[PDB]
RNA sequence: CCUGUCAAACUCCAAACUUACAGACGCUGUUUGACGCGGGGAUUCCGGUGCGCGGGGU
RNA sequence: AGUGCAAGAGCAAAAGAUGACUUGACAGUGUUCUUCCCAACGAGGAACGCUGACGCGAAAGCGUGGUCUAGCGAACCAAUU
RNA sequence: UUAGGCGGCCACAGCGGUGGGGUUGCCUCCCGUACCCAUCCCGAACACGGAAGAUAAGCCCACCAGCGUUCCAGGGAGUACUGGAGUGCGCGAGCCUCUGGGAAAUCCGGUUCGCCGCCACC
């Protein structure tokens, strides 16, 4: 399971890449997505590879995040563990956040938005004309990496 | 193009290989088809009669039936359903 | 007419004379230099001159070249000295020229040219060890009279 | 095995390239059978313009028709060792040929399953020469 | 052979066994083959039929098998090749044959031949085959009367091992008889 | 035998890639009716630029 | 190699050669593709059927011209069946 | 299949080569022209009739790799080329990095001297 995190805007993106981005349920930018790895989920990635930021989380940083970023299907709803606990199929956050890291289960299956809608990277990324092998912040990350980022925008 | 004809820069696809050189099995040339098979189109180099536009190699259409021994081919073209008479010589069962 | 007009590969491969008429001659007078009937695998200094850029090489320039660098050769090696000389390429690619404007540009044969990727040998020679150093200038006459820079390199030579 | 492998008389074709026919009675009287017309392609400038047409005339005599021939025509020619083909086949000479092979030729004269018959099994211009100056004649 | 650009043949072309534009022809009816194949001394008739691996024989009848049921004759003369036929066309009618097109091979459709007297056997059996009467023998040349009338030009016997002296096609006749009855075990 | 070079109108080879059909995942539709069909009304048929691949031409 | 003619393609117990017989280069009416990729548009074209009448072959079968892609023409009026 | 018929795939099956096999069995070569049929001339072939002989051909069986072909391992090569991205380099033709793919020639060692279906048959 990795975390994708659009990075780069919709404006002179090929089109078929803009649509696979729809598809993995992700329409702007610093959107973010839980996305299992199977085979037809890794062409999907490395299609969009330029212009996302991918890696699998460690669980304490999923939780973090799901706390401040993740929502109900509809509504403000905080999703706190008395949230998760009432709605979903697990006791609290921890609970969900290690389902879905093993991927049995997805955050619409338990009736969550398939986006977590992050804030901008507080201290800025590492820019969007590099991948990570050469200092930028695009392509597939660390799992020290991701946490970085999605830490830095929770 | 230069020209507009029928084949029109078919020299590839309409050509054998070398090995492929001369008459085909007959086998191929008898198969029987069912209404609803689905069937991939092309054209067989060393067989005269029988064929389709060019610009169909590629295909894979749907058998409805038949005209006579040759048969009655199901495809899109694009966005437009056409119809294709085509012997089996011709087509291929899919899988 | 200057080189400018043909040193880059800016076309397509044209060369096909089954449907090229009027192509002139070539310039280049001779491929195989100095003792053609000794062998190469004879020498034990093996140079070559190899070409730093992609281009083409009209055989104006390749006689040129080939000429001011054999003439060296001849100059201090004597006619028949010990030594054996070779411009492996050909030029195969023909020229045209469009000399109505632009209507019915497609020009007329006008010369042939021959293609020679980056790092490539254009000219490979074969001496003694007492006789490098002038094959080495030779080769050095002869990067002047074609359009890239060049590496004179030693394939065969431990005499240093 | 010394049965199967000895040489016998395919064929004896007498023949008489002519070029433009009143030879056909003298091959007829001969031999013995009738004989057929020769024909030819291919425009030639010694006025042969018209492509299917008479130009000479053959017989292939086979069995009796050609021993009998043959013991009245081998007297007539002067035979030699460079006379000899490959095959164990001779010519000399108005043209006489004979065609020399071994037993079961037939493989390769039928038409169903035919096949060529080996290089081990074919005649050879010494074999020939033998079989042939071992009935009333001399080599070289 | 010579290099890759090399054709070699098919391997039934290359036997020289198989016509593969006769057999196209062939197969174009839908119906199954009467394959007629003649031997130095035996002549076979199988009914063939189309498969995905290769043909299938639904039905077939060896001249050798034929003296099974009292034939003390040789087997590759006319009455030997209409009754083999005629046997292949019984064993076919049984295994629910109805119908089938003459594959005679590379032989000859030469007036009167055995392979049309394999097919006249066929048909009588009760196969409807696609026919010409006046491209089959006489009824007595069948019979073996051709052979009859040859052994009476005797001085010397025309069989060697005794079946009898003048023959007797009147055996073709016995043998028929027995065919046409409807017990016999096939 | 050895040795030196090529091909838009060559090919014993041969991609990436484009493409037909089907299954799966995804997305989407069944009160936001998709897919499709029928009808009314257009405008439009001087384009341009970047990038990739081009063909002509210094 | 040959297969009438550009070029590319097809063909070897043939689609080529020879021989013989024959006139299917037939009448009527369609299906489909093409012409016009997608995507509407005529004449023309081809593939594939049916009805009728035939040729050849033992028969399956082949023949709706020439192995395939060029060789073509609306309304009005005239002549013709 | 102790030798057969019809095939599918259509060279992994081709080309070349070595060895073995047939009393009333098989396929052949073989023997022979009264007939059916046959040759623009030849019972050569085609067609018919038949066994005195033979296993030399063919065919069937076993095996050889020199040529051709199929596939595999390692090397060439993650090279050549390439779909996606870059305020990366170069005067420029052009190159490079990241991501996803990925040859060909050739070398070397193996493989391959057909596989399979149906019927019949000491
Ligand atoms: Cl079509
Ligand atoms: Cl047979
Ligand atoms: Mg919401
Ligand atoms: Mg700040
Ligand atoms: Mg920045
Ligand atoms: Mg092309
Ligand atoms: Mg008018
Ligand atoms: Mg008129
Ligand atoms: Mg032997
Ligand atoms: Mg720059
Ligand atoms: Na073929
Ligand atoms: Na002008
Ligand atoms: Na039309
Ligand atoms: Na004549
Ligand atoms: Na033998
Ligand atoms: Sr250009
Ligand atoms: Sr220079
Ligand atoms: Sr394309
Ligand atoms: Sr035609
Ligand atoms: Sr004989
Ligand atoms: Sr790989």
């Amino acid at each position: 399971m990795h975390a994708l995190v659009q990075l780069r805007g919709e404006v002179n993106m090929h089109t078929d890449i803009q649509d696979t981005l729809e598809m993995l349920n992700i329409h702007h930018v610093n959107h973010c997505t839980l996305v299992p790895e199977t085979d037809a989920y890794r062409g999907m990635v490395a299609k969009v590879n330029d212009f996302v930021a991918f890696g699998e989380p460690s669980q304490e940083t999923l939780e973090t995040v799901l706390a401040t970023r993740a929502e109900p299907l509809e509504g403000d709803a905080d999703v706190d563990d008395e949230w998760v606990a009432e709605h979903t199929d697990y006791d609290d956050i921890s609970g969900l956040a290690f389902a879905l890291l093993s991927e049995e289960t997805t955050l619409r299956e338990q009736g969550l938005s398939p986006t977590l809608r992050l804030h901008p990277p507080r201290g800025g990324h590492d820019g969007v004309k590099h991948p990570v092998k050469e200092g930028g912040q695009l392509g597939k990350h660390d799992t020290e990496g991701i946490d970085d980022l999605l830490e830095a925008m929770r | 193009p230069s020209s507009n004809g029928p084949l029109e820069g078919t020299r590839g696809k309409l050509k054998n290989k070398p090995r492929d050189r001369g008459t085909s099995p007959p086998q191929r040339a008898v198969e029987e088809f069912d209404d609803g098979e689905k069937v991939h189109l092309k054209i067989d180099p060393s067989v005269p009669n029988g064929r389709f536009h060019p610009r169909f190699d590629g295909q894979t259409g749907t058998v409805e039936g038949k005209q006579g021994d040759a048969y009655k081919v199901d495809i899109v073209d694009g966005g437009k359903e056409k119809t294709i008479i085509v012997t089996a010589a011709h087509l291929r069962r899919q899988e | 007419k200057p080189a400018s007009m043909y040193r880059d590969i800016d076309k397509p491969a044209y060369t096909r004379r089954e449907y090229i008429t009027g192509i002139p001659g070539s310039k280049i007078a001779q491929h195989k230099m100095g003792r053609k009937q000794k062998d190469a695998d004879d020498y034990p200094v093996q140079i070559s001159l190899i070409v730093e850029e992609t281009v083409q090489l009209r055989h104006g320039s390749l006689e040129a070249s080939r000429l001011s660098a054999n003439r060296h050769l001849i100059k201090e090696l004597g006619e028949e000295g010990d030594y054996k000389m070779t411009l492996r390429k050909f030029p195969h690619q023909v020229l045209r020229e469009n000399k109505d404007g632009m209507r019915a540009a497609f020009g007329k044969i006008v010369g042939t040219a021959a293609r020679v990727q980056a790092g490539e040998q254009l000219f490979t020679a074969y001496c003694n060890v007492e006789d490098a150093e002038h094959v080495k200038e030779a080769f050095r006459r002869a990067y002047n009279k074609i359009t890239p820079s060049c590496r004179i390199k030693v394939e065969r030579g431990e005499e240093l | 095995f010394h049965e199967m492998r000895e040489p016998r008389i395919e064929k004896v074709v007498v023949h008489m390239g002519i070029g433009h026919a009143n030879a056909e009675d003298i091959l007829g009287e001969i031999t013995g059978q009738m004989p057929v017309r020769t024909k030819a392609k291919r425009t030639v400038g010694e006025f042969d313009i018209r492509e299917g047409d008479p130009i000479g005339a053959k017989v292939t005599l086979r069995d009796e028709m050609a021993e009998e021939f043959l013991q009245t025509a081998l007297p007539l020619a002067e035979l030699a060792t460079s006379q000899f083909d490959d095959t164990g086949n001779f010519s000399f000479g108005l043209d006489v040929t004979v065609n020399l092979v071994r037993p079961g030729y037939r493989v390769a004269k039928r038409d169903k399953a035919s096949r060529s018959i080996p290089t081990k099994h074919r005649l050879n211009p010494a074999d020939a020469v033998a079989f042939i100056e071992s009935t009333y004649d001399v080599e070289v | 052979a010579t290099g890759p650009r090399y054709k070699v043949p098919m391997r039934r072309r290359r036997e020289a066994r198989t016509d593969y534009h006769q057999r196209l022809r062939l197969l174009k009816s839908g119906k199954p083959r009467l394959v007629a194949r003649k031997s130095n001394k035996h002549v076979r008739a199988q009914l063939v039929t189309l498969g995905p691996n290769g043909d299938d024989t639904l039905a077939s009848a060896h001249s050798s098998d034929l003296a099974e049921y009292g034939w003390e004759a040789p087997t590759g003369n006319m009455p030997s090749a209409y009754l083999t036929g005629l046997l292949a066309g019984l064993r076919a009618q049984e295994a629910g044959v109805e119908e089938a097109v003459l594959d005679i091979g590379l032989n000859s459709p030469t007036p009167g031949s055995k392979v049309f007297a394999i097919q006249e056997g066929a048909i009588d059996a009760g196969l409807d085959i696609p026919h010409n009467d006046d491209v089959l023998a006489d009824w007595q040349r069948t019979r073996g009367a051709h052979i009859a009338e040859y052994d009476e030009q005797l001085e010397e016997p025309l069989y060697s091992g005794d079946f009898d002296a003048a023959d007797l096609p009147e055996h073709f006749d016995e043998l028929r008889e027995t065919l046409l009855d409807g017990d016999i075990e096939l």
